[PDB]
C-alpha cells in the first residue's frame, strides 16, 4: 500500500516539472520574438524620408 | 525565472503577496509563507487553484492534481502538495541554500514603511535586501499616491487661483510643493496631458510649470511612474589604489582649485569616494576642478532633481567649454544651453531617472542627502565609471518621506552613502562656509559638524533671535503662528532695512500668510535648500519635530549671507543659536 | 487619371449605364452591399468586366498613416478588389497607445510597412506588375 502510493508520484512530479519547464522556455522564446518584431518595425520605420 | 534575492540561488518562484514579487529560493519561500499572512506565490503559473469558480489561493492548501494545481476539495487521487518537506515546490528543487534567518525579509515585505525602524532595517540589510526594500518603499509610495482624491476645476476665480471639487470617498493630499500635481483636460473619449502643478490654499492658488487658460473639467492627479526593478548595488565594492588610477591630471591648475588639488588625487586613491560640504563650501567648485583637474577625464554629472544638475551646468557653463558639455533631456523647462541628448559627449549632465547606460572615467552624483538607495543602485546600474564623487552634506534635508509616521530618519539612514559618511565619515570635508557669517558657522558647526566647519567671514553683528512661542493654529495640512508674523511685522517697522530680507518658515501655510502681511518673498526650508540671501527672517512656527529637526534648522539658518532674524518656538534651538538675544516689545 | 484616385464607382456605373442599360438585375459598384453569395457573384461578373478600363496602380492595399505612441506608422485599412470593389476595414484604430502581440504581428505581416520603406523597381523581365525591392 504505502510504496505503491510513493513510486508512482514521482513519474508524475517529474512530468508536470518537465511540462511547467519548457512552458516557461516557449515563454520567454515569446518575449524574444515580440522584442525582435518590435525592434525591426521600429528599424525599417526609420528610412520612411 | 531568476535568483533567491536571500540565497542568489536560481529560483522560478516568486511569492504573489510581496508588492514587488521577489525571487525566493524553496526553502526561503516555504519559511517566508509560513511566518506571515503571504500565502500567494508565483512560478511561471501562479500557484492558484484552477478548479472552476474556486477561490483557494493558499500555497499550503493546494496540491499537484495531474497538470494543475487543486486545492484539497477538488483534487484528483493523485495528487502531493505544493507546500511540503520544508521547502516550497518548483524548479531548480534540488539547487537550494537557504537561509537561517528570514526575518529581515519578514519585516521589509510586511512593514507599512510608517516607522523609522523599517527605513533603518532598509539601510542596515543585505545589499540584496536593501534593493528590495527601497523597491518596495518606492513601489508603496506610488500606490500611496494613487489613494488620493482627483481635484477637478469647479470654477477658476480668476489667474494664478481656482477652486476644486474634491473626489468624495477618498483622502485629500497636502497642497504643498511636496505633491505636485499634473493637470488632465476632458476629450471626446480619451484624456490629454496639459502641465504639473502645484496647489496651495488661497479657493486654491496654482503654480504651474507652463501657464494655460484652463477652465472647468480639467482635474488634476499626482503623476505616478513604474518602478523598475533595481539590479546593482547601491555602491560598489570599495577598491584603494596606490597611484591615479584612470585619470591623468593636468600639469597647470589655477588658484581657483588649488586647495581641492589634493583631495582630487584622492579621487584616483579609490573606486568610489564620499564628499562632505555644508552650505556655502563649494561643492559645485569642487566637481568642476575635478574636471578642470583631469581634463581629459569623461565625467557624468548626475542628481535626482533637475535644480540641481542645472546648477551643475551652470557652473559648466562658467569653467568648462560648452561643445564638450550636453545635458540629457528625457521626452519641465531645465538647462537649455548645451547640446540636447549627446550621449557620447565628454562631459554628460543628467538626472538620476533620465540616465543613460553608458561608461565614464568619472561619476560625480551631487545632492548625496536627497538620495534614496533607489537612485544609488540605479545609477550603478546604468552607469559605469572607474571613480564615483558622492557628493553632498548628512547635515542638510533628505528625500522627504511620506509613509514615515512614526519616529524620525537619522542622517545615517538616509542613504548607504550617508551611512558611510555618517559612521565612518566621509572621504573627504568641505572645512571653509564662505556664505554664512561667523555666528552662523559656528552655531551650524557645534550643531551639526562636530565643531569642523569654520567661518570665512567675521562676525556680521547682525544674527538675531528671539524667544516667542506665539499661537499656533493648524490647517488641514500646516500650521500658522501668526503672532510671530506679528512680531516679524515690528521687527520690520523698527528695521525698515530688514524687508529687504526673505521669510523662511517650515510650514507653507505660514509662508503664504507671511507673503500676504509682510510683502517679503516667503520659502520653505525644504524649497531653501541650494539657494542663498543676504538677509533672513525665520520663524519655527512651532515645536514639532518637523520644525526642530537638526538637519532642517541648519538649512534654514545656513540661507542667510549677511544677516538673520530668529523666531524660536523651541527653547533648545533657541540656546543653541549663537546669535544675539533680542526682546520681544 | 489622377494617381491618387483609387474609387472608381461613379465609373462602375457610367459604364453599367451606357452599355447594359435595359439589364433588369440591380447593379453594386462595391460588393459589400450584396444580399447574397448569389448577389456576390452577379456583381462580380460586371466588376472583372470594368476593371480593364482603369489603371494597374490603382488596385491593391489602402494605406493610411496611423500615430503609436506618438509614431507615425503606415499601416494597411483597406483593399480595392478588382473583382469586388473597395472594402474600408471597421475597427481601425487611430492614435492607439501600445501594441500588443497580435497587433505587431499583424502590422509585421501586411506588405504596407515593407513597400512604403523599399525602393521602387522595375524589371524588364516580365509583364507582371511589380511593386518594389
Ligand atoms: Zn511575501
Ligand atoms: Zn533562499
Ligand atoms: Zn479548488
Ligand atoms: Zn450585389
Amino acid at each position: 500500500r504505502d510504496a505503491a502510493m510513493q513510486r508512482k508520484l514521482e513519474k508524475m512530479a517529474d512530468q508536470a516539472m518537465t511540462q511547467m519547464y519548457k512552458q516557461a522556455r516557449s515563454e520567454d522564446k515569446r518575449a524574444k520574438v515580440t522584442s525582435a518584431m518590435q525592434t525591426m518595425l521600429f528599424t525599417m520605420l526609420r528610412k520612411l524620408d | 525565472v531568476g535568483a533567491c534575492v536571500l540565497c542568489n540561488s536560481q529560483t522560478s518562484l516568486r511569492c504573489g503577496a510581496c508588492i514587488r514579487r521577489p525571487f525566493l529560493c524553496c526553502k526561503c519561500c516555504y519559511d517566508h509563507v509560513i511566518s506571515t499572512s503571504h500565502k500567494l506565490v508565483l512560478s511561471v503559473n501562479p500557484y492558484v487553484c484552477n478548479a472552476p469558480g474556486c477561490d483557494v489561493t493558499d500555497v499550503t492548501q493546494l496540491y499537484l492534481g495531474g497538470m494543475s494545481y487543486y486545492c484539497k476539495s477538488h483534487k484528483p487521487p493523485i495528487s502531493f502538495p505544493l507546500c511540503a518537506n520544508g521547502q516550497v515546490f518548483g524548479l531548480y528543487k534540488n539547487t537550494c541554500v537557504g537561509s537561517d534567518n528570514v526575518t529581515d525579509f519578514n519585516a521589509i515585505a510586511t512593514c507599512d514603511w510608517t516607522n523609522a525602524g523599517d527605513y533603518i532595517l532598509a539601510n542596515t540589510c543585505t545589499e540584496r535586501l536593501k534593493l528590495f526594500a527601497a523597491e518596495t518603499l518606492k513601489a508603496t509610495e506610488e500606490t500611496f499616491k494613487l489613494s488620493y482624491g482627483i481635484a477637478t476645476v469647479r470654477e477658476v476665480l480668476s489667474d494664478r487661483e481656482l477652486h476644486l471639487s474634491w473626489e468624495v470617498g477618498k483622502p485629500r493630499p497636502p497642497l504643498n510643493r511636496n505633491y505636485v500635481f499634473t493637470g488632465y483636460r476632458v476629450t471626446k473619449n480619451s484624456k490629454v496631458q496639459i502641465g504639473e502643478y502645484t496647489f496651495e490654499k488661497g479657493a486654491v492658488v496654482y503654480r504651474g510649470t507652463t501657464t494655460y487658460k484652463l477652465n472647468v473639467g480639467d482635474y488634476f492627479v499626482l503623476t505616478s511612474h513604474t518602478v523598475m526593478p533595481l539590479s546593482a548595488p547601491t555602491l560598489v565594492p570599495q577598491e584603494h589604489y596606490v597611484r591615479i588610477t584612470g585619470l591623468y591630471p593636468t600639469l597647470n591648475i589655477s588658484d581657483e582649485f588649488s586647495s581641492n588639488v589634493a583631495n582630487y588625487q584622492k579621487v584616483g586613491m579609490q573606486k568610489y569616494s564620499t564628499l562632505q560640504g555644508p552650505p556655502g563650501t563649494g561643492k559645485s567648485h569642487f566637481a568642476i576642478g575635478l574636471a578642470l583637474y583631469y581634463p581629459s577625464a569623461r565625467i557624468v554629472y548626475t542628481a535626482c532633481s533637475h535644480a540641481a544638475v542645472d546648477a551643475l551646468c551652470e557652473k559648466a557653463l562658467k569653467y568648462l567649454p560648452i561643445d564638450k558639455c550636453s545635458r540629457i533631456i528625457p521626452a519641465v523647462e531645465c538647462f537649455d544651453k548645451f547640446k540636447v541628448n549627446s550621449t557620447l559627449e565628454q562631459y554628460v549632465f543628467c538626472t538620476v531617472n533620465a540616465l543613460p547606460e553608458t561608461t565614464a572615467d568619472i561619476v560625480v552624483f551631487d545632492e548625496i542627502s536627497m538620495a534614496t538607495n533607489y537612485d544609488l543602485s540605479v545609477v550603478n546600474a546604468r552607469l559605469r565609471a572607474k571613480h564615483y564623487v558622492y557628493i553632498g552634506d548628512p547635515a542638510q534635508l533628505p528625500a522627504p518621506r511620506t509613509l514615515l509616521t512614526k519616529g524620525t530618519l537619522e542622517p545615517e539612514y538616509f542613504n548607504s552613502v550617508c551611512r558611510l559618511m555618517k559612521t565612518i565619515g566621509p572621504d573627504m570635508f568641505l572645512g571653509t562656509c564662505r556664505r554664512c557669517p561667523a555666528e552662523i558657522v559656528d552655531t551650524v558647526s557645534a550643531l551639526v559638524y562636530d565643531n569642523k566647519l569654520k567661518a570665512h567671514k567675521d562676525k556680521s553683528a547682525q544674527c538675531f533671535k528671539m524667544f516667542y512661542k506665539g499661537v499656533i493654529t493648524h490647517d488641514v495640512s500646516s500650521a500658522i503662528n501668526r503672532p510671530q508674523i506679528g512680531v516679524v511685522r515690528e521687527f520690520l517697522t523698527r528695521n525698515p532695512a530688514w524687508r529687504k530680507a526673505v521669510f523662511i518658515s517650515p510650514y507653507n501655510s505660514q509662508n503664504a500668510v507671511a507673503s500676504k502681511i509682510l510683502g517679503l518673498p516667503t520659502q520653505t526650508v525644504d524649497s531653501s535648500q541650494g539657494s542663498e540671501y543676504d538677509y533672513v527672517i525665520f520663524t519655527q512656527t512651532t515645536e514639532t519635530a518637523h520644525s526642530c529637526n537638526v538637519n532642517r534648522f541648519n538649512v534654514a539658518i545656513t540661507r542667510a549671507k549677511v544677516g538673520i532674524l530668529c523666531i524660536m518656538s523651541d527653547r533648545d534651538l533657541y540656546d543653541k543659536l549663537q546669535f544675539t538675544s533680542l526682546e520681544i516689545p | 487619371w489622377d494617381l491618387l484616385k483609387y474609387d472608381f464607382t461613379e465609373e462602375r456605373l457610367k459604364l453599367f449605364d451606357r452599355y447594359f442599360k435595359y439589364w433588369d438585375q440591380t447593379y453594386h459598384p462595391n460588393c459589400v452591399n450584396c444580399l447574397d453569395d448569389r448577389c456576390i457573384l452577379h456583381c462580380a461578373n460586371f466588376n472583372v468586366l470594368f476593371s480593364t478600363v482603369f489603371p494597374p496602380t490603382s488596385f491593391g492595399p489602402l494605406v493610411r498613416k496611423i500615430f503609436v505612441d506618438g509614431v507615425p506608422f503606415v499601416v494597411s485599412t483597406g483593399y480595392h478588389f478588382r473583382e469586388l470593389g473597395v472594402v474600408h476595414n471597421q475597427d481601425v484604430n487611430l492614435h492607439s497607445s501600445r501594441l500588443s502581440f497580435k497587433e505587431l504581428l499583424v502590422y509585421a505581416a501586411d506588405p504596407a510597412m515593407h513597400a512604403a520603406s523599399g525602393n521602387l523597381l522595375l524589371d524588364k523581365r516580365t509583364t507582371c506588375f511589380s511593386v518594389a525591392a
